[PDB]
């Protein structure tokens, strides 16, 4: 019933941007506060960043991240977003969406991922 | 108060009983009443999200964070004493779970490495000053409420969030700055 499905992942040269975009279906999405995460080769999972629900007006961001990325929605579109600028070959990883649960510090609903691969053609 | 401190004890008996492949029968405890059988269960079922109290125990989740199970109930204890929570008060509450400075925690693992670095390197708490205290992170402010967390807090020693008056009408102001 619930998905959530990530898009706009892919190759990327480094110090440039990209948009990745969650959309959500089966279930009130203006209601839970909603996350990005991450998983680089070879590593654990790692917490990108957090929006609040109703509004939207509260972000948080790992401090690998927090002057780059910046999180977004669209209650009326169901949308999630992550916008990845100055990226750098660290940011290469499979990110991953995730609606946070009510029980806060765990999660209910994640979706399958989009890979985000940070590497110069020539350099 | 006794009976509070007997369904504790009770608790760790059910949760050493559940975490190793041990059977959990009524007899089995009975040596080790009512009232004290469904604070257990109220206990396991709040602060570990375990249901049922021969018995059989269901879970729920325990891309599993069974640990962070923890951060609502601190985030719970930190609100209560307005918005910062000395370190001895937060000692005091994880007391009461079982849970001892440098002791490895049958599901915490070891208390202090877990609430001062884990939850602290992860945004969910703050942890600042020779003494010590614990606030809410920026990850807690991101993905819960004062009033998510202030039903959480009325839940367990309580039952419904008007009877903290501050601190009902603090998260209705929450609420509203939210919304804008």
């Amino acid at each position: 019933q619930v998905q959530l499905q990530e898009s706009g992942g892919g190759l990327v040269q480094p110090g440039g941007s990209l948009r990745l975009s969650c959309a959500a279906s089966g279930f009130t999405f203006s209601t839970y506060a909603m996350s990005w995460f991450r998983q680089a080769p070879g590593k654990g999972l790692e917490w990108v960043a957090s929006i609040n629900s109703s509004g939207g007006g509260i972000q948080s961001y790992a401090d690998s991240v927090k002057g780059r990325f910046t999180i977004s929605r669209d209650n009326a579109k169901n949308t999630l977003y992550l916008q990845m600028n100055s990226l750098e070959p660290e940011d290469t990883a499979v990110y991953y969406c995730a609606a946070a649960a009510w029980r806060v510090g765990t999660y209910d609903y994640r979706g399958q991922g989009t890979q985000v691969t940070v590497s110069s053609s020539k350099g | 108060d006794p009976v509070a401190w007997e369904a504790g004890m009770l608790m760790h008996f059910i949760l050493r009983k559940y975490k190793m492949r041990e059977p959990i029968m009524k007899a089995d405890m009975l040596k080790v009443f009512t009232e004290i059988l469904n604070g257990a269960s109220r206990r396991l079922e709040l602060v570990f999200g375990l249901d049922l109290k021969t018995y059989t125990l269901v879970s729920k989740l325990n891309w599993d964070f069974p640990r962070n199970g923890l951060l609502m109930p601190l985030l719970g204890v930190i609100f209560l004493k307005g918005n910062s929570a000395t370190e001895e008060e937060i000692w005091k509450f994880m007391n009461v779970l079982g849970a001892y400075d440098g002791e490895e925690h049958l599901i915490y693992g070891e208390p202090r490495k877990f609430i001062t670095q884990d939850l602290v390197q992860e945004k969910y708490l703050k942890y600042e000053q020779p003494r010590y205290q614990f606030l809410w992170g920026p990850r807690a402010y991101a993905e819960t409420t004062k009033m998510k967390v202030l039903e959480f807090l009325a839940k367990m020693n309580g039952a419904t969030p008007r009877d903290f008056p501050s601190h009902y009408e603090e998260a209705l102001r929450d609420e509203e700055e939210r919304a804008q």
